RNA sequence: UUUGCUCCACACAAUAUAGAUGGAUACGAAUAAGGCGUCCUUGUGGCGUCGCUGAACCAUAGCAGGCUAGCAACGGUGCACUUGGCGGAAAGGCCUUGGGUGCUUGCUGGCGAAUUGCAAUGUCAUUUUGCGUGGGGAUAAAUCAUUUGUAUACGACUUAGA
RNA sequence: GCAGUCAAGCGUUCAUAGCGACAUUGCUUUUUGAUUCUUCGAUGUCGGCUCUUCCUAUCAUACCGAAGCAGAAUUCGGUAA
RNA sequence: AGAACUGGCGAUGCGGGAUGAACCGAACGUAGAGUUAAGGUGCCGGAAUACACGCUCAUCAGACACCACAAAAGGUGUUAGUUCAUCUAGACAGCCGGACGGUGGCCAUGGAAGUCGGAAUCCGCUAAGGAGUGUGUAACAACUCACCGGCCGAAUGAACUA
RNA sequence: GGCCAGCAUCAGUUUUGGUGGCAGGAUAAAUCCAUAGGAAUGUAGCUUGCCUCGGUAAGUAUUAUAGCCUGUG
């Protein structure tokens, strides 16, 4: 319908300090520092004091608006990520067979290497991104975790690692076996 | 388009609507020159056999609830508007969930009763640890050889919303390592209190707090502090 | 085309035992003067029994603006006819001139309901005086106070085939 | 007015900026398309492309040779645009299409020329925001022209040897406009202020 | 150094009180001030000082000026010509560089064929005195 | 197979023009942003400014541009040399050093034009070649015929022979 | 297919002047897998050797989806010529 | 296929519908200037990449009467309307708390306690709490919503019309 | 007095500008001037509130240290 204006409202806590240009933005605190491209989505930052800046849409429609509440979004989580960071925990519950997960690093690529799910004797290797650190967890069984500064590395490099054990041709209600992830949380 | 589908159901109850809200108005308006003392009672927690003890007790009193902001539209929340005089600031008072009390019988069995009256309710204190074996459905209250084992339907209940790590082993559920859910002198978490509420432990004691009470007649405001 | 208020009167027939019809009047909108006199016998059709030659035309006024450059909100009452049958419709448009809210008023209907100038009837133009009574959202959102608003990307209209600058926008 | 026009092809939409051209080769001027790979064409990516596959099983059936043909370089798939807005066949049409040349990049000695642009065929006027668009470079490479490699590298070795020339042709009017300042104040340029220069 | 160093993206922006230039039309080219916003692309001008009628206009037909004035919303032609001479906006118009720049293409369309020979021996005077000022340093 | 053959300088002849009549005048990138200058702790910094058209900038006076006298300047520009570079995307161009050498409308003087008779493009650029001049440069192959069979309907192809 | 039944809609305003989707009932040769051994006038000419190409409405092979899918096998369903 | 009035073509060029005996303009001696019709103005192609208000994104858009033609109903695409409701005295969304007693209601049965089922289906206290919508234990427990209440502070929902 | 041309003052047809005088309408409506009444997208003043010492928040206040609306002339 036409709406005017719109706008949302990110949150800076004290720890970080974020530096817009055009629609590159970095997020600059004490865990590290991340950066994340925004050049499709055709809005107008605006800071005012120093721990909160105004997004903004002049004259969009329903669609244009839609696509400015993820902008606030993206950018707390770019916030949380440097602040607290993230850390998602994964079981991998096996039936029968004892998995073998181990880390590996060929050339200096750092892969995750599965190897005896269900019989198999096919190697499977996840690449780990940059900026994840894979950790086995001490004196907890059966459990792998992942952790990183970034949402879109981590969630996807946990995803990638439970496709990667996908039960084919056979009944999933039968066959128990594969790795899931346990929750989603953060470090502190 | 692409609005939120609403759910609709078929079950027998129906909505109320504001009918039953100036009832209440006219209620505690009715219920002012009826009796002779206002005693609100903040009372966040409840449960229901708890109200339905009060209740039943008290022949002479009459326990009203409701809205906030309709005891404040029904005894009058500004001294310019009140049905009867010297209102305005005990209602004031009554910020969490309040019930009005309406007695006839005395000021010092009222405030008596209530330290007098104690009950037991959930935690929402001891600290409890589970062992390392098959978990019970009384878990280490008494001795397990009576015990129930867990229904294993609330199993992923466990491993997902009480966040409590439980792997299985046949029909009984199991756990491997030993796990505490409280400290004592700890605020319970939301999940912790969850966690006694399925295991069924309400050793916490509840009691009622009263914090007015208003004597027609005298038409005065009385604050007394008991919890 | 730009349109123009018109009043045009009847006055049936001065016959033997009935002198003296009564009046009727219209307020018409219309391009011109011969539309408006032809607009006024469709109506006047409907409501009573004359013709045009049983019929006669009183007189014919323009009725300019009251209050030209004073900005006012309007509510207009239309009835229209659809690819179906006909139903009622209620929009506000804020604009300067009555003439010139009408001139907006068929440019919506026929953009946003496919609807032609001989379908369209004009129940009754008025002004809406006190705000906070605007029943539509699109209206409401301009009376919000000390109103601001940017004109971002405006775009450049040249005269020369070639430009040798790599054109900015503002 | 300039003997040849030297149009950049950066920016550009397909239709618009072959419609401006075809204009000017029947009216006479000789013009040359530069760094054509870099044009863009409405609509998103995976619609063109599927408005290129339809053209692409277009052909004789009877001998593939003789058929239409699918050029795939992005320097002929604009001339394919423009040669269906000239009539090619008669003899005013093909002297028009000895006017034209396309390039992919920008080969010498046009690297060395004023390069102009067409504002009534720019993207970035003619599109309203927020929609899609689709650049001629990514699309040919995904139908088979297999030289984006070379084309992009040959870049990188002219726009440093290009930015070396502009670091001097910057200092060098620093130097003059300087030198006018003190021009300025004298009567000579007191008098050309009142005539207007 | 732990500050957010996020961009502002200047923009003129409408609203009662900020004049404009009326780039085509009748009066093309006078000076004018928005009393009134109408909708998003109708808005209600005037300028009693230039000699352009109050009147209601499309912003494709105006282009908006950086300066501004105070005005309250709706104000009548009488009120606008007090508060125009009290901000003096004739006078900060001209000393713009934009407001040079129309007065310049105007004097050179007015050169007398005579005069355009007096800006051609000066033109040859001056590029003398420059050359011998510019390869000494 | 009559002194042919090639490149440079010049004179006549030819021969045509898809259309010369001051100059195609070089960043890259973004468009909800950038350009240029200036500082600075060198940064996704601070401050200042400009855009809203190339309607610009540069060049431009002289017999289609003549013959001369000066003044003020160390500059501008053309032509042939020379010095050192750089450019391979189709570089075939771009800078640069030393002199030489005309010109100078940056300023100021003297002479000359007429009759093309009141307008007629009033011819001024640039392709390709030829015939003779005058200074250099360099001394071949292919085909047919004959012969091979890795080839072959005939041509072709593949080999050999002073 | 005919004959009903039920009723969200339609019929200038409209339940009952009169239409009627979505459902459903009427038997159409016998409720206990016995059989039915019933081919019921194709009035008209294309069929086949060789060979190429094209559609997808996919019979196989590629990858998914869903079911009492324990496997083994086997079905439904999609993208794909 | 066969009738009624009129207009056509057949005998008929020209301008428009890319092309056509019947449609739209308009009916013809040979030439000049001017203005138009039906139809058009991005380019082919003569003519505004004219001005103005909107709507539309299609993994086979759509683009012009006769005319080269597609029909119901579905769609959590989008826009404008229609009547009914709920609300700043607290709505809608979502966290949080209660969600009870007679009761494990009659029969059914190897067991059925709100939920394998048939018939049922009534009262008490209540702000509100159905002889009870779903998860499922062999039954039970346990959780859920429907019903009310605590927080937060602006509108929101349903039904349709095009 | 054969061939092709240029200008001047005219005539017929016709296109394209500049500019001047008058009549109409509500003797245009408006602006503008006067003058009554009014209201909020409530200006000055006032009052409260938090508070970097004035700044916004919410209350009052109908032109004052901005103005606007309506009606009549």
């Amino acid at each position: 319908m036409k709406y005017i204006q719109t706008e949302q409202q990110i949150e800076v806590p004290e720890g970080v300090t974020v530096s817009i240009k055009s629609r590159i933005v970095k997020v600059v605190g004490p865990r590290g520092t991340l950066t994340k491209n925004l050049k499709h989505i055709d809005v107008t930052f605006t800071k005012v004091n120093n721990q909160l800046i105004k997004v903004a849409v002049h004259n969009g429609g329903r669609k244009h608006v839609a696509a400015l509440r993820t902008v606030k979004s993206l950018v707390d989580n770019m916030i949380t990520g440097v602040t607290k960071g993230y850390k998602y925990k994964m079981r991998y519950v096996y039936a029968h067979f004892p998995i073998n997960v181990n880390i590996v690093e060929k050339d200096g690529a750092k892969f995750i290497e599965v190897r005896n799910f269900l019989g198999d004797k096919k190697i499977r290797n996840v690449p780990v991104r940059d900026g994840v650190t894979i950790e086995f967890s001490t004196n907890v069984k059966d459990e792998i975790v992942l952790s990183g500064n970034s949402v879109e590395d981590v969630s996807q490099n946990a995803a990638d690692l439970q496709q990667i054990c996908r039960v084919r041709n056979k009944d999933i209600r039968k066959f128990l076996d594969g790795i899931y992830v346990s929750h989603k949380g953060f470090i502190t | 388009r692409s609005k939120r589908s609403k759910l609709v159901t078929l079950a027998q109850t129906d909505k109320k609507g504001r009918e039953n809200k100036e009832r209440i108005f006219d209620e505690v308006r009715e219920a002012l020159d009826t009796y002779r003392y206002v005693w609100v009672l903040h009372l966040d927690d409840v449960r229901t056999p708890v109200l339905q003890e009060i209740r039943t007790s008290w022949a002479g009193s009459k326990l009203i609830m409701g809205k906030r902001k309709v005891l404040q539209k029904a005894l009058g929340e500004k001294r310019e508007e009140e049905y009867k005089e010297n209102l305005y600031q005990l209602s004031k008072l009554c910020s969490g969930v309040t019930g009005l009390l309406f007695t006839d019988e005395d000021v010092n069995t009222v405030k008596e009763y209530f330290k007098s009256y104690v009950r037991s309710d959930y935690s929402r204190p001891l600290t409890f640890t589970i062992p390392e074996g098959i978990v019970y459905s009384r878990g280490g209250q008494i001795p397990a050889e009576e015990d129930v084992p867990m229904i294993h339907s609330l199993e992923p209940t466990m491993r997902n919303k009480f966040e409590i790590p439980t792997k299985i082993k046949a029909g009984k559920i199991t756990i491997d390592s030993p796990y505490l859910v409280c400290t004592e002198g700890e605020k319970l978490d939301v999940r912790q209190a969850l966690i006694l509420k399925q295991f069924g432990i309400a050793a916490s004691e509840f009691k009622v707090k009263v914090s007015a009470y208003y004597d027609n007649d005298s038409s005065t405001v009385e604050s007394t502090n008991i919890n | 085309a730009h349109f123009k208020e018109y009043q045009v009167i009847g006055r049936r027939l001065p016959t033997e035992s009935v002198p003296e019809p009564k009046l009727f009047r219209m307020r018409i909108f219309a391009s011109n003067e011969v539309i408006a006199k032809s607009r006024y016998w469709y109506f006047l059709q409907k409501l009573h029994k004359v013709k045009k030659a049983s019929g006669e035309i009183v007189s014919i006024n323009q009725i300019n603006e009251a209050h030209p450059t004073k900005v006012k909100n309007f509510g207009v009452w239309v009835r229209y006819d659809s690819r179906s049958g006909t139903h009622n419709m209620y929009k506000e448009i804020r604009d300067v001139s009555r003439v010139a809210a009408v001139e907006t008023l068929y440019q919506d209907m026929a953009a946003r309901h496919r609807a032609r100038f001989r379908s369209i009837h004009i129940l009754k133009v008025a002004e809406i005086e006190k705000t906070a009574d605007v029943k539509r959202q699109y209206v409401k959102q301009f009376l919000t106070k000390d109103l601001k608003f940017p004109l971002p990307h405006r775009v450049q209209k040249s005269t020369k085939t070639f430009s040798y600058k790599r054109p900015s926008t503002f | 007015v300039e003997p040849v026009v030297v149009i950049d092809g950066k920016g550009h939409l397909v239709g618009r900026l072959a419609s401006v051209v075809a204009k000017q080769l029947l009216n006479g001027q000789k013009i040359v398309v530069v760094r054509a790979e870099e044009l863009n064409i409405s609509g998103e990516f995976f619609r063109n492309k599927l408005k290129y596959h339809d053209f692409l099983r277009k052909a004789t059936a009877f001998n593939k040779t003789r058929g239409p043909f699918h050029f795939r370089a992005p320097s002929r798939i604009f001339y394919k645009a423009l040669r269906g807005m000239v009539s090619h066949k008669t003899a005013r049409g093909k002297a028009a299409l000895e006017r034209l040349k396309v390039f992919e990049g920008i080969p010498p000695p046009y690297d060395k020329k004023k390069r102009v642009v067409v504002p009534q065929a720019l993207r970035v006027l003619r599109l309203k925001p927020g929609r899609k668009y689709t650049t001629l470079g990514k699309l040919s490479t995904s139908v088979g022209w297999k030289y984006e490699d070379v084309v992009a590298k040959l870049e990188a070795k002219r726009k440093v040897s290009s930015a070396e020339y502009y670091a001097k042709k910057r200092a060098f009017t620093k130097k003059v406009a300087s030198a006018n300042a003190t021009a300025a104040e004298s009567d000579v340029a007191k008098q050309l202020a009142a005539l207007g220069y | 150094s732990t500050d957010s160093i996020v961009k502002a993206s200047n923009w003129r922006l409408v609203e009662v009180g900020r004049v404009v230039l009326i780039k085509k039309g009748q009066s093309a080219g006078k000076l004018a001030a928005i009393v009134e916003i109408i909708d998003q692309k109708k808005v209600l001008i005037d300028g009693p000082k230039a000699g352009v009628p109050r009147q209601a206009i499309n912003l494709g037909q105006v282009v908006l000026t950086p300066l501004t004035f105070a005005l309250p919303r709706g104000a009548r032609t009488a009120t606008v010509s007090k508060k125009w001479a009290a901000a003096a906006v004739c006078e900060k118009w001209a000393a713009s560089s934009w407001a040079k720049k129309i007065a310049q293409r105007e004097r050179r369309a007015a050169l007398t064929d005579f005069e355009r020979f007096q800006v051609m021996v000066l033109r040859k005077q001056k590029r003398y005195t420059v050359k011998k000022a510019l390869a000494k340093a």
